């Protein structure tokens, strides 16, 4: 292994500069050790632009160049985008192939997320053949998703009763997801205003039913 | 797929063989079919290999009272006690693993599968069933409840692994299903759904059709049209009698249920026949028992054994020699018989 | 960029392998190499060597020797690394690179490998749409919801596959063994209901899939 060393979290603004910083922790850069450090895009797709101490992206913003900064890969990118949250790799490739060390994560300001957009209904009746009931409450693109969710069917937020599901973010700051209240078929008979209570970001969705 | 069987249970929809005498001697695809014989055991050991899911569920989970019946007229699931096996005796059961069932029976001339899944009681699609033991030990009793013996024999080890070998089956069953073609009156109705159509073209190339979708045909019924029931979900393992339209397969595979390993024999060897010694030799009047393998042994002389299967009272003379008689006969061990004065 | 298409999320088979390929199309790219990624669990892309184009020379890390190959199937452009030693301790994400800018340049997919125990039940898609009481605004907030994969995969499209703009979608979560999210989206006031904006759901690998429409209890 090795370790490339910089500051491993990462936090940018509006158009933030990702100065995605690796001194060397064994020392000093050069070009045959490859201290790079390349910008990546959202599902962990690193994509490689500013190459070993001697390139910039293809297609990118213009201001990113991983070069020799320190001892190691310093990535000077001024400009960035408001929604390009993603992980700005350093890259050590040392003479044979490109090895990782950590690597920091970007996510900027620029677009924030609102609250999240209500899709919040008891669902179609094939659960209730079998004896089963999932509604489905959940927000869409909240931002900033910190969910409080309150999943209880019969109103009152129980432990059991309640689920939920992934919410997902995406590259521009909108993560709203979904969940469920899963119960009984009769048991879903027996209480109807039930629900899953969210809220993220100060705005709060409504998971109600009826039935 | 046999981590959890099913997967190999859905990798192969099974369909009808050549049953030729399933009622006298009604000839078509037999829903029961007689697939292989996996009978290699010295552990009494048949087992009967089959186009029906005996031994694996719809999705798998191995029902008892669940065994898939597979046809045209589709898998089902039929019961767990209604699949005859019938031997020309009862076949008693070991264990079942989807296309395969192991089994104890006593034999006789044919084995009949008997296909009762609930569209019928059954349907005897039979088969030229040679079986007969040749058990093991010097005895001749086949009753396991006495304690008598543990002789070392070879029966089916009933585990769930996946597999030893492995049967399997593509070049994909264009199968036989020719009834779906809906009439026009010059043309046809393509009558789609159900399965795959496998059609052939005489007026139009549309007679030519693969589907579960339907289409017209327009001057040609049967003469000048092509159907045939050539459709997917089913690797079909080992169809003989009725041949694939393939003639160029690409095939997939799935494991052997009941792998014969090594196990006892409790063996019933009994006493033998009383031995008073005479005036020069000796004589053991043996009794009747099962049909015991006796073996008087000049053991060491010109071997002429005395030596044979018997079922009745028998007089042993062994006129015992310097190199003494072995009155080793039939499920016990050896006597070592010295002459004396 | 020479770009990857990427082998599917999997659950692993126990000692197994294969040639997980990240197809490294854009040209036969036969002179030049990539680096094989492994997307490490915690690390990202810590990658235990590189691929070639004609060569298809892996360079190997220390540590994924064992359970690694090296594939190089790139007659069409397709590198790979197989999925060797089938274990529950391995599972990640699995990615390429083709090496323009003279090191790893061209950044690949990325599949999810899981080494584990799974299901015998793939994922099930169920209709969630408006309600019978209701429900109906300018969006109407419908889907399919695409649990329990047991194991791998589990893909969720709108409209039917065609009318998705947008459907928001969780992936396969952990619940009993089974992948599990929902793949909603929106409809509007004229993308429902009468125009059939209808939730797909799918499972590749178990084979667990059904299009449920736009059609509501009411």
């Amino acid at each position: 292994q090795a370790v490339v060393t910089q500051e491993s979290a990462l936090t940018t603004s509006p158009g933030e500069t990702v100065t995605l910083t690796c001194r060397s922790n064994i020392g000093a850069v050069t070009s045959s050790n490859c201290a790079n450090w390349v910008q990546e895009k959202p599902d962990h797709f690193f994509t490689g632009l500013i190459g070993d101490t001697n390139n910039r992206r293809s297609g990118v913003p213009a201001r990113f160049s991983g070069s020799l900064i320190g001892d190691k890969a310093a990535l000077t990118i001024t400009g960035a985008q408001t929604e390009d949250e993603a992980i700005y790799f350093c890259a050590l490739w040392y003479n044979n192939l490109w090895v990782f060390g950590g690597g920091t994560k970007l996510t900027v300001l620029g677009q924030p997320k609102s609250s999240p957009s209500v899709t919040l209904f008891p669902p179609s009746s094939e659960e209730l053949e079998t004896n089963k009931a999932t509604l489905v409450c959940t927000i869409t693109d909240f931002y900033p998703g910190v969910v409080t969710v309150d999943w209880k069917v019969d109103g009152t937020p129980v432990t059991q009763g309640m689920e939920t599901t992934q919410p997902s973010k995406q590259s521009n700051n909108k993560y709203m997801a979904s969940s469920y209240l899963t119960l009984t078929a009769r048991a879903w008979e027996r209480h109807s205003s039930y629900s899953c209570q969210v809220t993220h970001e100060g705005h709060t969705v409504e998971k109600s039913l009826s039935r | 797929s046999v981590t959890e069987h099913f997967n190999v249970y859905k990798a192969t929809r099974p369909y009808l063989a050549y049953c030729a005498d399933c009622g006298d001697g009604y000839f078509c695809y037999s829903p029961v079919a007689i697939e292989k014989i996996r009978d290699e055991a010295p552990d009494g050991m048949l087992k009967i290999q089959v186009s029906a899911q005996i031994g694996l569920d719809k999705a798998g989970t191995h029902a008892h009272t669940k065994i898939r019946y597979m046809a045209g007229h589709d898998v089902q699931e039929s019961k767990r006690d209604s699949l005859r096996v019938y031997t020309s005796a009862a076949c008693s059961i070991h264990g079942t693993m989807g296309h395969f069932i192991v089994a104890h029976c006593p034999p006789g001339d044919y084995l009949k599968v008997s296909f009762e899944d609930a569209d019928s009681h059954v349907k005897a699609c039979k088969v030229q069933y040679k079986h007969d033991p040749l058990p093991v030990g010097r005895e001749k009793f086949v009753v396991r409840p006495h304690f008598g013996v543990e002789l070392p024999c070879t029966s089916y080890q009933l585990t769930t692994a996946p597999t030893d070998e492995e049967i399997d089956m593509h070049t994909p069953p264009d199968i036989p299903d020719r009834t779906l073609l809906s009439q026009t009156a010059g043309n046809v109705k393509i009558t789609a759904g159900g399965r795959t159509i496998r059609y052939n073209c005489t007026c139009g190339r549309d007679n030519v059709g693969t589907t579960s979708t339907d289409k017209t045909i327009n001057t040609c019924k049967i003469d000048q049209c092509h159907a045939a029931v050539t459709s997917h979900d089913k690797w079909q393992f080992t169809s003989p009698f009725v041949p694939r339209a393939d003639q160029t397969a690409r095939r997939g595979k799935v494991h052997v249920p009941f792998p014969l390993t090594n196990v006892t024999c409790r063996v019933p060897l009994a006493r033998a026949p009383d031995v008073t010694y005479g005036k020069k030799e000796v004589t053991l009047r043996l009794h009747p028992d099962h049909p015991t393998l006796f073996s008087y042994r000049s053991l060491g002389a010109e071997p002429h054994p005395y030596e044979e299967w018997v079922d009745k009272f028998s007089e042993r003379i062994i006129p015992v020699t310097e190199e003494g008689i072995e009155y080793q006969w039939g499920n016990n061990p050896p006597v070592r018989l010295w002459a004396q004065l | 960029q020479i770009q990857l298409v990427q082998s599917g999320r999997e659950v692993k088979n126990p000692g197994e392998t294969v040639k997980i390929s990240c197809k490294a199309s854009g040209y036969t790219f036969t002179e030049y190499p990539m680096l094989w990624v492994k997307q490490a669990p915690g690390k990202g892309f810590r990658w235990m060597g590189l691929i070639y184009t004609n060569t298809g020379e892996p360079t190997y890390a220390e540590e994924f020797k064992g359970r690694f190959v090296f594939s190089l199937e790139i007659s069409a452009s397709t590198a790979y690394l197989q999925i060797n030693n089938l274990t529950n301790e391995d599972t990640a994400t699995y990615f390429c690179v083709r090496d323009y800018f003279i090191s790893l340049d061209y950044w690949g997919q990325g599949t999810t490998l899981t080494v584990s125990s799974a299901k015998t039940t793939a994922p099930s898609v169920y209709p969630l749409a408006p309600v019978c009481g209701g429900t109906t605004g300018s969006s109407v907030t419908l889907g399919c919801l695409v649990k329990g994969y047991f194991p791998e995969p589990v893909t969720l499209t709108w409209n039917s596959g065609s009318l998705s703009s947008g459907v928001h979608t969780f992936p396969a979560l952990l619940q009993s063994g089974l992948y599990t999210l929902s793949s909603s989206v929106t409809v509007t006031s004229n993308t429902w209901p009468s125009q059939t904006i209808t939730c797909n759901v799918a499972h590749p690998a178990s084979s667990t899939k059904v299009d449920k429409k736009i059609e509501s209890r009411r």
